[PDB]
């Protein structure tokens, strides 16, 4: 799909995504 | 398409309605060159420049709706649009749209 | 037994 | 010694004399085009098989059919060369006689009511060119031959690798040249079933019942009887002694033993065994038993006769008993068990359940049933075991008769079925699937017949379809035939079929290997990924018939392969190699070809053994082969020797000097590697060579050479004029032998194919001799590559892995500079807006770039173009083009506007510079000519009558000459002639009889010139001047053929013969170059690292020959220059020639001085040397040669650095490599693109070189990005790179603007990939 | 008989 | 439904399987408009039916549909399935732009971080910096100047072109890309020519060797791609293998060669016994011809240590050691003992001198000492002149009265045999098992004799010295070759199998020197062709395995 891969530079920014969905 | 049968024709097929990338350049050029000379002529005039040729607007008027604007008689728009051609060769002022052609 | 439509036509 | 020889002899080391020489290379494709095309009165091969196969026909009802007479070929269209300018197919016409006869139907059948002749063309074959190739849309191409396995029945098992436990399954193999496929196998309960094309299992008792079998005939046929007998109140056994050798055994004088030696026993000899009643019990019956008050079947066939049995039968009265055998070890009951499952009682259940395996889901009725199954194998139209089939079939299963039959039968069936018992009971063996006698060779004489043979039974079809209607009295036999559908057959053999493949033509040897291949692949095949490790081995019965190192490396290994050198094709397709006869101890001379089969059981010594002087063998115990298994064995045992060292390897296996000293592996690559070489300017023979170089050369085609002898009357750069010899003239002819050479032609792979003369005008020539030098060789010698200077040392690490380090010098003198000729094309069309004109007028060019253009806007010839340069001036007409208004304000502050046409012209590709050497222009019939292209119109009718003129007149001298000899037979003065006008001559007045009717015939005899001559000239310019049949909408096409010199630089791969292939590194200034004592410096320097773990130790050997033959040529080369006398000339050459104990006895006093002059001036650059393989030249002779040039014996000499002037710490290998340049240039492997084309569908960037594509980032590529953890990387690769449309441009935008940022969005992919999940009636969405 | 048996064990096959 | 060129068309055979489906659904109307038998109804049903599947799946209900050219229609399945659809081929890889290919040469003078790229091949892939920094910088007033501009090639298009590149990382890749290592970051450097240049240091890394192979190249864009090629891609940051741990740049061939030579010890050599101040004075005495490069003398070495908390330790002492060492010694770095070069350098000495660095240095002076050890092994592999002939292959005299008692006591037991002592399975085993022994001592005399040579010392005795020979200098440093390539080469080739699996009887008796006939070359290529056609099939299957791990 595109997106970044969650691990390496990306994976902080799939966890501010966790820090999103979960508030 | 060849003796190892992975390739096939479809892949060699491009696409011809597609714009360069250098041809989409070139337009915002020449849309910010043309803003820039633009704004170097007088608001009246700049406007029936404008709004006959259809510069950052939907639609093109012909001279009977730009004179409606102010001065309703049509001579005067063709006039005054003569003027912004006359200026517009200026070499002062008109290097820089020269270099698009 | 057969697949084929045309012998099932037949 | 012939003349072309005679200048260079080259010096033979081989020790073994030959006595066959190496046949035709090219004898495997014209053999079997000959056979194709060539009318055969036994009408067994080629046209006529096919027309007696398909002709005569027959209307269903019966009122009329046709037939078959004969057959022609017309008279070509076009030639070979105008065949490839205009781009047609070389072919000629086929015309057939046929006979429409109509029958009488009030008469009876078989009345001749009326009979029609007529001549109906049939289609265009194609030709092979003399060189074996075809002529297809103007390109050369060959066609493989193929490897299949024969016609016939083959019996297999499948090693135990089925069942749970061992259980090894035994299967026979029926497969037809064109029919269905028969196979009978084992089950793992040891019951025989059937395959009729590969489908369920059946019972095997079916197969027979459909023959009329009974279940007793059926016993009877597979099972040996043991009859017994009440006599005297008592069971009585027919005794035979071999079955004998658990009960008591009557005879009482030779009692046997008592349940618990049979041959002593049985020396006496008695017939009556008695048997208790159990003998019987566990025994089962053999004929069925009818009692006659009963009326009904006491015990039938395949039945367990038990107690109750015993009883009834001897109430009924029945005596004698007739009962099967049955063992575990050499009889089974396999056959009687098969029939207890069959499930079919009768003939008519036999074809119900054929039809219901072969058509299930259908009503079965009798009569679709008994068709079927005549139609399946016993029909002539759709079964056909061809000859070699036959023959293979017959071999088989012992049978000696029914040689012409191609339909099987009862014997047939019956027999394959006893043939697989008794492989099962250990009687027999399975077949070799790889074995060569089992592996036949299908060429293009033999596909092309079976193409022909599809067409006409194609066009057959729909002409027994017309001649049933009935209405005939005003048709024709041309009237009934259509030659589309067999012309559409063969130009689909042709042009579209695997096996016929686009030519390789590189160099002569490419060509050659490529003719000389076969083909496993390809229609009738295998495939590679069905391909395992047994096909693709090494056979022993490929000694002699197929190269064990020639093939390719890669998933092709082992599917193609390469004739060997002395190989040949029998009448049957299956390969035979030659033999020398041994006869009472002596090897003889006489050569006797063995196929596979043959060959087994003699036993066949090697050309290494040795031989005495009365020509037998020296050695006691010889090293010879039998039965595939190599060994030693007594000397009058041996029947047969091989002819020559070379017959196991290939030709191009035949041109690797010390062959033997390198590894397989090795020997591979070099011969592979041997075949990608370029031409160069410049031919150099290879100082260490084999010898085979001259035949490759000769039947390449290539070289120019003499068909009959004489002296050499002209000679210029285009054209050979021979004087025909007296002993060698047909009676009437000219006398002249003209040979017009190639001249700067493009190859197929855009390599220019150049021939130059090696003659001089005077000299004497003769039949077979070398006139000139195609591509690639040096006076009737392939010459690949040049002799270059070798230093084995490491330098800096500029020879880093296989890195070549060249002098600057190689690259000065050009030794490696090739010329590549290309052809650029400019299609004028015609489209709906109008149509496209070549006009110089090309919108928004200056004259700058028209400087080279002519008024009909195409290049000149000789201009000297570069990279973007325009060749051809096209203008494509355009419609209306919506302008932006700020477009629309720039046209009005500047008014220009001329968009009426938009250039699409031909230009030339970037990093592309050379000359325009060729244009040519083809114009539809119908269309203006340009001035250009009269121009070369006028030009092109010049030449032809100027070589008209000049053949004529180079033939009227001849005949003339001759004329003057015969007059001179009585002898005259010419000068009173000569005093007379020559015209005037016609105008002489003559009185008496005999005078005036020679002056009459003189003039006819005029005449006749004049004509003959007016007549070649008109077909000439009606060939010239007609129009061209161009693809439909074409109006016009200009061709432009670009030559380019292409210099040695870094990134170009070069390569010898040994394998070692590199890339060249750095091209070092003269200076740096290590040198010798003499100051002469090194040119290439190679990594002696990579020899040792390459065990390629050839090339070393190969190195100090050169070195030895270089110092030679120096030695030579002083002593011309110091004008030394002959006499001394001749005793170095007879010194050189006499080296060793060789086979080559060169006399050098048996030559003239100016050919003793002209062998020492072939002879300065260095001496060439032959080391044939397996017998090759010694280390001693080596040293010898090394010694005899005043050159270290080691080959190793001291070097110096050129850097700093110091000597090397130790002593380093020089001296002489012929190195190959291989068409793998860094100028064609470049490639670098930002922004280019797209995918129409994909949106992403094209492929390839050509489309100015991108590389692909492949998965791999994904998963290192992600192992490193660069997320924003692959985001870039994955999105804004290939498919996000508005990220890539955004991306391009910013980049211009100095941002560096993307914006990215989603990939096209992925919602082509939505819309056809969403197509398959799946909802897939997307979330917020 | 290396490569094989790592695509055994990774596959966990059972033994014949 | 697109034009090619001479007005042909090209279509999907979707248009024909949607074609089929619209005119079967089309008469199924007409024929329930027009009352019809129900037999032809449930035909006409049964038609649409597979239309619709073979639209969907061809192939999966039956017999497949096939279009004017005989081959199967090719459906949605198809074309989001399998290796060639649309989640393999365009999805997980895709071609991309910004990239190029070329031939890859050796680089000797490179960095561990330096690429040699090719001026026009930079010159097309950083096409759009160039433009941008030119309308920046003045020269071009809009982008089509620009353009024109680049396409003349200007000098100071060139100069732009070098601004750019600066410090601009490019990923370099060779396919297969088997590991994470086979791309890399580099820093390009500029070459007239048309072929990369390539750090040798980095080819075992990328299984790359200079014999036609080429390389792709990629340019990243964004920040972030740049970063990411500078701090995780760079090759000075991947010098380690991931798979276990130990270096992956360690030198090899002529590094190897050239370190070994340097390192090896002489008898009797010129300047033997000297005393020299240090590495500098031996480099002195070497370049003045006063003592070779293997001459044992004495040499002051300063030698730091540092320990495993940090101490730094220096201490000055002579040492017994070579020329060659003590100027080996003038590049090692500080923070190593002398015992680590005090010998003969073969492939593994240079891995654990690399190993040591690393360790107890960091990362800088691991590849500072790199470059340094690959400039000095090619450059006294260059001055030592080692060579590879004909001589060097020395076949020891005991081989033919070796394999002349084999042949001898094979015709013996070969007479037993005849006498029915024993069967044929225990000869064949026995003849393989003498067999066996003989190649084994003919290798052993063969070693024994090519890795020792007899000398002269200073005092005249003779003296036991390891052999200077050319193949045996390349199979005892590592370089290249082993033992059994050198028993092939001068020795026996050994026992080969048929291609079954069997062991043929009779063993090659002749090595690559003296040549081969006929029946031992046939029986060579039997092994041979399978170990191609094995290596072929492999490849392919661990291809396979590694995609179903990852
Ligand atoms: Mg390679």
């Amino acid at each position: 799909v595109g997106r970044l891969i969650p691990a390496g530079t990306g994976f902080a920014y799939h966890q501010d995504r966790q820090a999103k969905r979960a508030q | 398409i060849g003796d190892d049968e992975d390739s096939h024709l479809g892949d060699f097929i491009e696409d011809t309605t597609l714009e360069l990338p250098l041809d989409s350049a070139t337009a915002t050029s020449l849309k910010a060159a043309t803003r820039d000379v633009l704004a170097g002529l007088t608001p009246r005039e700049a406007k029936v420049l404008r709004m006959r040729f259809g510069i950052d607007m939907n639609t093109d008027h012909t001279l009977e709706e730009v004179g409606k604007q102010f001065d309703v008689t049509r001579e005067r728009i063709r006039q005054i649009e003569a003027k912004a051609l006359r200026k517009l060769r200026h070499p002062s002022r008109s290097e820089v749209l020269r270099s698009f052609l | 037994r057969t697949t084929d439509p045309v012998r099932m036509y037949m | 010694y012939s003349y072309t020889e005679k200048k260079r002899i080259r010096k033979d080391f081989g020790t073994r004399p030959q006595v066959l020489d190496i046949p035709y290379l090219l004898s495997i494709q014209l053999d079997s085009f000959e056979k194709f095309i060539e009318q055969d009165p036994e009408g067994q091969y080629g046209l006529e098989a096919a027309f007696r196969s398909v002709f005569p026909i027959q209307s269903y009802n019966g009122n009329s059919e046709l037939q078959y007479v004969s057959y022609r070929l017309g008279e070509p269209v076009f030639d070979v060369k105008e065949c490839q300018i205009r781009g047609v197919t070389y072919s000629k016409p086929l015309r057939v006689k046929l006979r429409l006869v109509i029958f009488d139907k009030d008469a009876p059948a078989g009345t001749v009511k009326d009979i029609k002749e007529q001549e109906v063309y049939m289609g265009e074959i194609p030709l092979m060119t003399e060189n074996g190739t075809f002529v297809i849309n103007g390109t050369e191409r060959v066609i493989v031959s193929q490897l299949h396995r024969s016609p016939g029945v083959f019996f297999d098992s499948d090693k135990g690798k089925t069942h749970s436990s061992g259980k090894v399954l035994y299967n026979a193999r029926i497969i037809p040249y064109r029919g269905s496929w028969l196979d009978f196998e084992f089950d793992p309960k040891d019951n025989l079933y059937v395959r009729i094309d590969r489908r369920r299992k059946l019972p095997a008792s079916i197969i027979l019942r459909v023959l009329g079998k009974t279940s007793a005939e059926i016993l009877d046929i597979f099972f040996e009887k043991v009859n017994f007998e009440v006599k005297d109140q008592t069971l009585m056994m027919e005794l035979v002694p071999e079955r004998l050798r658990t009960f008591d055994i009557e005879a009482d004088g030779k009692v046997y033993v008592e349940k618990g030696h049979i041959r002593q026993l049985e020396k006496d000899g008695v017939n009556f065994i008695e048997v208790p009643v159990e003998y019987i019990v566990g025994k089962v019956s053999a004929k069925d038993y009818v009692n006659e008050a009963t009326g009904e079947l006491i015990i039938t066939a395949n039945q367990e006769i038990s107690l109750e049995a015993l009883a009834n039968l001897s109430q009924a009265g029945y005596k004698k008993l007739e009962v099967l055998f049955t063992n575990d070890l050499d009889h089974g009951p396999f056959m009687s068990e098969t029939l207890r499952v069959d499930s079919t009682t009768d003939r008519i259940s036999a074809l119900v359940e054929i039809y219901r395996m072969m058509r299930p889901g259908e009503p079965p009725t009798k009569e679709a049933a008994e068709s079927l199954f005549e139609s399946l194998f016993f029909s002539a139209e759709r079964y056909d075991l061809s000859t070699v089939g036959r023959m293979k079939f017959n071999s088989s299963i012992g049978r000696e008769d029914a040689e012409e039959q191609g339909t099987l039968d009862e014997v047939d069936i019956i027999e394959v079925m006893k043939k697989l018992i008794s492989i099962r009971n250990g009687k027999g063996e399975v077949d070799d699937i790889d074995h060569l006698g089992n592996r036949r060779i299908r060429s293009v004489g033999e596909m092309a017949e079976n193409q022909f043979r599809v067409g006409l039974v194609r066009v057959e079809r729909a002409v027994k379809e017309r001649l049933s209607l009935g209405d005939l009295d005003n048709v024709m036999p041309q009237d009934l035939i259509n030659a589309k559908p067999i012309s559409a057959a063969v130009k689909e053999f042709f042009g579209s079929s695997q096996l016929s493949q686009f030519m390789d033509q590189n160099n002569p040897l490419s060509e050659v290997t490529h003719k000389r291949r076969i083909s496993a692949l390809g229609p009738g095949g295998l495939t590679r990924e069905r391909a395992g490790f047994e096909v693709r081995d090494v056979h022993v019965t490929h000694y002699g018939r197929l190269c064990p190192i020639e093939t390719p490396e890669g998933p092709n290994i082992g599917l193609i392969n390469s004739l060997s050198a002395f190989a040949r094709c029998n009448e049957y397709g299956f390969l035979e190699t030659p033999y020398r006869r041994v006869v009472n101890g002596v090897v003889t001379d006489e050569v006797d070809y063995l196929s596979a089969i043959e060959e087994g059981q003699f036993v066949i010594a090697q050309a290494n053994a040795k031989l005495t002087e009365e020509g037998g063998f020296a050695d006691e115990l010889v090293t010879a082969r039998q039965k595939g298994e190599s060994g030693l064995h007594p000397r009058e045992h041996v029947d047969y020797m091989d002819v020559a060292t070379n017959q196991v390897v290939s030709i191009a296996a035949s041109l690797i000097p010390f062959l033997e000293h390198d590894d397989a592996n090795r020997a591979l690559m070099g011969a592979n590697m041997q075949r990608q070489a370029v031409p160069t300017l410049r031919s150099e023979k290879p100082l260490v060579g084999t010898g085979i170089e001259r035949n490759v050369a000769v039947d390449s085609g290539v070289t120019a050479v003499a068909k009959r002898g004489g002296v050499i009357q002209s000679v210029d750069a285009s054209r050979i004029v021979v004087k025909v010899n007296e002993e060698e003239l047909i009676p009437g002819e000219a006398g002249i032998d003209i040979y017009n050479l190639t001249k700067y032609t493009r190859s197929n792979q855009n390599t220019c194919i150049n021939q130059r003369p090696c003659v001089m005008p005077g000299e004497p020539v003769a039949r077979g001799d070398v006139l000139a030098d195609g591509p690639s060789t040096d006076l009737g010698e392939l010459a690949l590559g040049q002799n270059m200077r070798i230093a084995f040392m490491p330098w800096n690490g500029y020879n880093f892995e296989d890195s070549i380090l060249v002098s600057e010098r190689v690259v000065q003198d050009d030794r490696f500079t090739t010329i590549h000729i290309q052809e650029l094309s400019c299609v004028a069309r015609d489209t709906k807006l109008g149509a496209e004109e070549i006009t110089a007028d090309i919108p928004n060019v200056g004259e700058a770039a028209l400087s080279k253009l002519d008024e009909s806007g195409i290049v000149y010839i000789g201009a000297e173009v570069k990279g973007g340069d325009i060749l051809v001036g096209k203008v494509t007409p355009k419609g209306e083009t919506q302008l932006t208004p700020e477009e629309k304000l720039l046209r009005a502050i500047f008014g220009e506007k001329a968009s009426d046409v938009k250039d699409t012209s031909l230009r030339v590709p970037n990093s592309v510079a050379g000359t325009v050497i060729d244009v040519q222009v083809f114009t539809r019939d119908g269309v203006e000519k340009d001035k250009r292209a009269l121009e070369i119109e006028q030009m092109q009718l010049k030449e032809a009558k100027k070589d008209l003129t000049e053949e004529f007149q180079i033939l009227e001298g001849g005949l003339l000459a001759r004329v003057r000899s015969v007059l001179l037979a009585g002898g005259y003065t010419e000068a009173k002639l000569s005093s007379i006008e020559r015209k005037k001559w016609l105008e002489q007045t003559l009185e008496n009889e005999e005078l005036q009717n020679q002056l009459e015939q003189l003039a006819e005899q005029y005449d006749e010139l004049k004509a003959d001559f007016d007549k070649k000239f008109e077909a000439k310019r009606r060939k010239i001047t007609q129009g061209d049949d161009l693809a439909p909408g074409v109006l016009k096409i200009v061709k432009v053929y670009l030559a380019v010199k292409r210099r040695i630089q870094p990134g170009d791969k070069m390569a010898g013969r040994h394998g070692n292939k590199g890339v060249i590194s750095k091209i070092n200034p003269v200076e740096d170059m290590p040198y010798d004592e003499n100051g002469q410096p090194v040119d290439i320097v190679l990594n002696p690292l990579g020899v040792p773990s390459r065990m390629n130790i050839g090339q070393i050997l190969e190195v100090h020959l050169g070195l030895a033959a270089k110092g030679i040529g120096d030695k030579i080369n002083q002593m011309i220059k110091e004008q030394q006398e002959l006499a001394k000339l001749r005793e170095f050459l007879q010194k050189v020639y006499d080296l060793g104990d060789t086979r080559q006895r060169v006399d050098i006093s048996e030559l003239s001085d100016e050919d003793v002059r002209t062998l020492a001036h072939n002879l300065r650059a260095g001496l060439p040397v032959a080391t044939p393989v397996f017998d090759g030249a010694p280390e001693s002779s080596i040293k010898a040669m090394l010694e005899l040039a005043d050159l270290p014996a080691s080959g190793q000499l001291t070097l110096f650095d050129g850097r700093t002037g110091d000597a090397f710490e130790r002593p380093v290998t020089v001296g002489y490599m012929y190195m190959l340049k291989l068409n793998h240039l860094v100028d064609d492997k470049m490639h670098a693109r930002s922004t280019g084309s797209y995918s129409l569908v994909t949106q992403q960037p094209l492929g390839g070189k050509a489309q100015f594509g991108g590389q692909r980032f492949g998965e791999m590529e994904v998963w290192a990005l992600e192992a490193y953890g660069a997320a924003y990387t692959l985001q870039e690769m994955l999105t804004v790179k290939s498919d996000d449309v508005n990220g890539r441009t955004k991306m391009y935008k910013n980049i211009v603007d100095g941002n560096h940022a993307m914006e990215p969005g989603m990939p096209e992919s992925f919602n082509v990939l939505l819309k056809e999940i969403r197509s398959l009636g799946i909802n897939i969405e997307l979330e917020d | 008989g290396g490569l094989p048996r790592v695509a055994d064990l990774f596959e966990a096959r059972k033994p014949k | 439904l697109v034009p090619l060129d001479g007005g042909r068309f090209a279509t999907s055979d979707l248009n024909d399987l949607y074609r089929r489906v619209i005119n079967r659904n089309n008469r199924l109307k007409r024929l329930l408009e027009l009352a019809a038998p129900d037999i032809i109804v449930r035909n006409e049903k049964r038609m649409l039916q597979e239309s619709v599947d073979a639209l969907l799946d061809n192939g999966r209900r039956g017999r497949a549909i096939t279009g004017s050219n005989k081959r199967p229609l090719k459906s949605l399945a198809d074309m989001i399935k399998g290796k060639q659809g649309r989640f393999r081929q365009n999805l997980l890889g895709k071609r991309v732009d910004y990239s190029g290919r070329s031939v890859i040469t050796v680089g000797p003078y490179l960095r561990l971080h330096q690429c040699g790229l090719p001026k026009k091949m930079a010159l097309e892939l950083f096409k759009p910096f160039i433009y941008s920094k030119l309308e920046t910088r003045g020269l071009a007033t809009t982008i089509k100047a620009a353009k024109k501009m680049v396409e003349r090639e200007e000098a100071v298009v060139w100069d732009i072109l070098d601004e750019v590149i600066r410090e601009h990382p490019v990923l370099l890749n060779r396919a297969p890309t088997l590991h994470r290592l086979g791309i890399q970051a580099f820093e390009p450097v500029l070459i007239e020519g048309k072929a990369i240049q390539l750090h040798p240091l980095v080819c075992a890394a990328y299984n790359a060797d200079f014999d036609g192979d080429q390389m792709a190249v990629h340019v990243p864009l964004t920040l972030e791609a740049q970063l990411e090629a500078r701090t995780l891609m760079m090759s000075t940051n991947n010098i380690l293998s991931p798979a276990s741990g130990d270096p992956i740049i360690v030198p090899s061939q002529d590094v190897v060669l050239g370190l070994y030579y340097m390192t090896r010890e002489k008898i009797n050599a010129k300047g033997e016994g000297m005393y020299l101040t240090g590495p500098a004075e031996a480099e002195k005495a070497y370049r003045t011809k006063t003592a070779e490069l293997h001459a044992r003398v004495k040499v002051r070495i300063t030698e730091t240590i540092k320990h495993e908390n940090g101490k730094l330790t220096t201490e000055t002492k002579m040492i017994d050691t070579t020329v060659g060492r003590a100027m080996l010694w003038q590049i090692v770095p500080k923070g190593l003992p002398y015992s680590l070069v005090n010998q003969k350098l073969g492939k593994k000495q240079i891995s654990n001198l690399l190993n040591e660095a690393y360790r107890k240095l960091g990362l800088k002076d691991t590849v500072i000492f790199a470059d340094q050890i690959m400039y000095t092994g090619f450059a006294y592999a260059a001055l030592s002149g080692v060579s590879v002939g004909i001589d060097d292959m020395v076949v020891p005299a005991a081989k033919y009265t070796e394999i002349a008692e084999a042949e001898e006591e094979v015709r013996e037991i070969q007479e037993q045999f005849q006498s029915g002592l024993v069967t044929a399975g225990e000869r064949y085993n026995k003849v393989i098992d003498i067999w066996a022994s003989t190649n084994d001592r003919v290798a052993k005399a063969m070693m024994e004799n090519l890795s020792s040579e007899q000398v002269i010392n200073r005092q005249g005795e003779q003296e036991k010295q390891e052999s200077f020979n050319s193949i045996y200098m390349m199979a005892d440093s590592g370089a290249r070759g082993s033992a059994a390539q050198i028993r092939q080469l001068a020795g026996m080739r050994g026992l080969m199998a048929r291609p079954d699996g069997s062991i043929i009887e009779t063993p090659i008796t002749a090595n690559f020197k003296e040549g081969l006939n006929v029946l031992q070359y046939f029986i060579s290529t039997h092994g041979a062709r399978k170990g191609l056609a094995d290596t072929a099939l492999k490849t392919a299957n661990s291809g396979y395995l590694t995609r179903r791990l990852v």
